[PDB]
């Protein structure tokens, strides 16, 4: 019953057997009455109000330790408790940026299909208020037309704590398809087009492109290699199987149907 | 009548007029169950323009497609010429020797086996009607 | 993803390529449709 | 009945050709180069411009069907 509620709450959480004790608290939560319909005794949702909050900081523990498979394990169980089958849900203030943590977790991993199916459930919540959702959808309204590194010109507007762990993935998921598009028909560019326009005049970003990719800056150019094919054709490989269709045509047309 | 105004502002370059009508007729739009157009319609405002140009011009410069789109400058030109190919808008390619955007023409639809691919389904469809006819005929 | 990366600085439903194709001659061809088989 | 005739003439001709290769037959200046001319024709069917003979003419006969 409320095992170590706010012990290592705000300052740090270096303890490792706390989590098993926190899981030991979570042994009690699913075993008091139930979790799946949670039909009667509205007071048994009151520790589920705090069972939301202990997984919020458990997600804050996962973003402290950079645990991606746990951060979706916490958030899905939270959202399915924000979708408790008796959805009465007295309003906690930490929901609206936790979904913003979910909406920035999901936007930075090319889940644009998962994005636009998420927004169906909160019509006026996502737009008229809730800057922790208004900013990732103004991110996405930036992410429509031409504003994807204009995004980085709007980097310095974080309403919450740092949000660094998912703008770094947003650093990652942009700069690699940047490298993918320069492998394509964008043939070759000199070093200074990689300087002013990618971003960040020269740190070890030049070590980023020379080691993750090729593109070795030799004499005053990034050099492209061969990206073409031969295009062979036989067109009598189908001459075995196009004959199979023609035999089938006169097959059914001759049979007494 | 609200859906009337919605599609004309796509072709024109005025968006505050579009944001006027959306603010004017949003209640009917929200009655229809089409909330999520505006998060992806401002996308297609500049995509409709760039496809119209690429369908018009066969070999367009970056330095000219901007200033026609009241877009001020030859960088804001190919701020619409690197996902449209990835979204499947235009065939065209870009060289970083001229910065020109040129596409080609399709000829091999009759020169190579496009027609007999499409015919084999329709041959198989017409024989099914003959098979559905004879099996359902002689009930007297 | 990938900013399209750059260095330098009414109600005319294809009835518009019908209607902006249409503005100066035929309004006396709207019930001018029938007077032509005694002279011409 | 056509291609059965094709296989029948090839099983006969290799029986003549296995004998005249090794051991016993007169190797004479009959067939062995008159049959070399048979190999000379052997059209190269799937090559550059003949592909445009099957995709411009078979699809003509597909429309009539």
């Amino acid at each position: 019953m409320y095992e170590q509620l706010k012990g290592e709450w705000n300052r740090k959480s270096p303890n490792l057997s706390k989590c098993g004790e926190e899981l030991g608290r979570l042994k009690l939560v699913l075993l008091e009455l139930n979790f799946l319909p949670t039909t009667g005794t509205k007071l048994t949702k009151q520790q589920l109000i705090l069972a939301r909050d202990i997984l919020e900081i458990g997600a804050q523990w996962s973003i402290l330790r950079k645990d991606i498979p746990s951060f979706e394990r916490y958030m899905a169980q939270l959202k399915c408790y924000y979708f408790d089958y008796k959805e009465q849900l007295p309003e906690s203030a930490y929901m609206h940026q936790l979904l913003g943590l979910n909406l920035l977790f999901l936007l930075s991993q090319n889940r644009v299909a998962e994005f636009h199916t998420e927004l169906e459930r909160l019509p006026a919540k996502d737009i008229q208020t809730n800057v922790y959702i208004k900013h990732p959808v103004s991110l996405e309204q930036y992410l429509m037309e031409g504003s994807y590194n204009k995004v980085f010109l709007a980097k310095g507007n974080i309403p919450a704590e740092s949000y660094t762990f998912f703008i770094d993935i947003l650093l990652d998921t942009i700069r690699d398809e940047i490298a993918g598009c320069i492998e394509k028909a964008y043939e070759k560019i000199l070093f200074t087009e990689a300087t002013r326009i990618l971003f960040f005049n020269t740190p070890k970003k030049m070590t980023d492109y020379a080691k993750k990719r090729g593109w070795v800056l030799g004499p005053n150019n990034y050099y492209s290699f061969a990206s073409q094919q031969q295009k062979p054709e036989d067109t009598t490989i189908p001459s075995t199987e196009l004959a199979k269709q023609v035999i089938e045509y006169a097959r059914q047309l001759e049979m007494i149907v | 009548m609200p859906y009337f105004l919605l599609t004309q502002a796509v072709r024109t370059g005025n968006l505050a007029k579009f944001n006027q009508v959306l603010d004017q007729f949003g209640e009917k739009f929200q009655a229809d169950g089409t909330y999520t157009l505006i998060i992806r319609l401002r996308h297609n405002v500049i995509k409709t323009g760039v496809r119209m140009i690429s369908l018009s011009y066969s070999r367009i410069s970056l330095a000219d497609i901007a200033q026609k789109l009241q877009l001020d400058s030859p960088e804001d030109a190919e701020f619409i010429v690197a996902k449209a190919i990835r979204d499947g808008v235009i065939e065209a390619s870009i060289n970083h020797e001229k910065g020109y955007v040129q596409s080609k023409e399709m000829i091999d639809i009759y020169s190579t086996r496009e027609p007999q691919l499409a015919f084999h389904q329709r041959i198989s469809f017409c024989l099914d009607i003959h098979n559905m006819s004879v099996k359902a005929m002689r009930f007297p | 993803m990938s900013e399209k990366k750059q260095p330098v600085d009414e109600d005319n439903w294809d009835d518009d390529n019908v209607e902006d194709d249409f503005s100066n001659q035929l309004r006396a061809e709207l019930e001018k449709h029938g007077y032509k088989m005694e002279t011409s | 009945h056509g291609l059965k005739g094709l296989n029948s003439k090839l099983l006969d001709i290799r029986s003549y050709l296995e004998k005249v290769a090794t051991g016993k037959l007169p190797i004479n200046h009959q067939i062995i180069y008159q049959l070399q001319d048979v190999f000379n024709l052997l059209p190269d069917v799937s090559l550059q411009e003949f592909v445009k003979a099957f995709y411009l003419k078979t699809n003509d006969q597909m429309v009539v069907v």
